[PDB]
């Protein structure tokens, strides 16, 4: 696993990241979100259970769990309020931790200076990421 | 029995006390803000349920728009202390949003001359001290009861809202249960 997903990540990592200034510095807070569904997955999957030994990958089967889990409705949702809105929803600008999980919206929102395929991709590194592991 | 901290509201952590009775935050500008008020009809409703003489409150929020977001703001402003909230929520608000029309102080400027204001006597509380005041303690507010986004109530200046911990596939009910919570947290 470790590589195909790593040489996968950093490319899709980048590709925001890369850009990310590129892109001068459009507005977001679903994307943190978003990005803390990969980078607290992927980050945490080649180091997950995968791992640096190889017998015990039923660890990161579970933060395959609650991985793009997350990953797919965050977007998913993200997509859906797009063109259909909600009364009962928000729309915002700004960090949050309910346990003091501070410096992750004081770095990789800080040191930040389309979705089409984010809300496909999030589902599509899902379901692969399943089937031959589950 | 039936009533919730973290389910139907949550409670303010660092409560600020001077606050008004019920304040409101929006923007002109998110969709969810427009259905709030104009979808659902919202603070009318509420404003149904409070007691007697229960200052609803209502302000307006700056990060979405940037140099047109404040504009509005002083647009709104006046609004408060004319008078005139009532009368131009609405063009205002179709104006930015839906139809798509608003794009400088200007355009703005008209659609309060359209509604019944003179275009004098709204450059002539516009700069006011008592609209560069109001402007403030719209900001200061808002950083005091620590908004991300928006809509958002906030009852007392001691309970945020919380709409997730009621229901979300009827609208009548929703509703209904909105306000309650709102009326309940008014006496507490
Ligand atoms: C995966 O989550 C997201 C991104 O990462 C790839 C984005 O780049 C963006 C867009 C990028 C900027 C800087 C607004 C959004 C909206 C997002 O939700």
């Amino acid at each position: 696993a470790w590589l195909l997903m790593a040489f996968t990540a950093l490319a899709l990592e980048l590709t925001a990241l890369w850009f990310q200034h590129v892109m001068l510095l459009k507005p977001c807070v679903l994307c943190i979100y978003e990005r803390v569904a990969l980078f607290g997955v992927l980050g945490a999957a080649l180091i997950g259970a995968i791992a640096p030994k190889t017998p015990l990958r039923y660890v990161a089967m579970v933060i395959w769990l609650y991985s793009a889990f997350r990953g797919v409705q965050l977007t998913y949702e993200h997509t859906m309020l797009q063109l259909y809105p909600s009364p009962f929803a928000t729309c915002d600008f700004m960090v949050r931790f309910p346990e003091w999980l501070p410096l992750d919206k004081w770095v990789p929102q800080v040191f930040v200076a389309m979705p089409q395929w984010l809300l496909g991709i999030f589902i599509a590194y899902l379901i692969v990421a399943v089937l031959v592991v589950i | 029995a039936q009533y919730e901290d973290g389910k139907q509201y949550t409670t303010l952590e660092k409560p600020v006390a001077g606050a008004p009775q019920v304040l409101e935050f929006f923007s002109f500008f998110c969709p969810h803000a427009y259905q709030f008020e104009e979808v659902l009809h919202i603070s009318d409703n509420v404003k149904k349920k409070l007691p007697e003489g229960v200052k609803m409150t209502k302000y307006h929020v700056n990060f979405m728009g940037g140099d047109l977001g404040k504009d509005l703001t002083q647009a709104w402003a006046v609004a408060m202390a004319l008078g005139v909230e009532d009368k131009v929520t609405v063009p205002l608000f179709e104006g930015v949003q839906k139809t798509q029309t608003i794009r400088s102080a200007s355009d703005i400027r008209d659609v309060f001359i359209n509604a019944g204001i003179k275009g004098e006597e709204y450059d002539a509380a516009w700069n006011s001290f008592v609209v560069k005041s109001l402007v403030a303690q719209q900001e200061k507010a808002a950083a005091d009861v620590q908004l991300r986004g928006v809509p958002a109530m906030f009852v007392n200046g001691k309970y945020q809202l919380n709409p997730q911990g009621m229901d979300t596939s009827n609208m009548d009910v929703f509703v209904q249960q909105y306000a309650d919570t709102v009326k309940y947290l008014s006496e507490k």
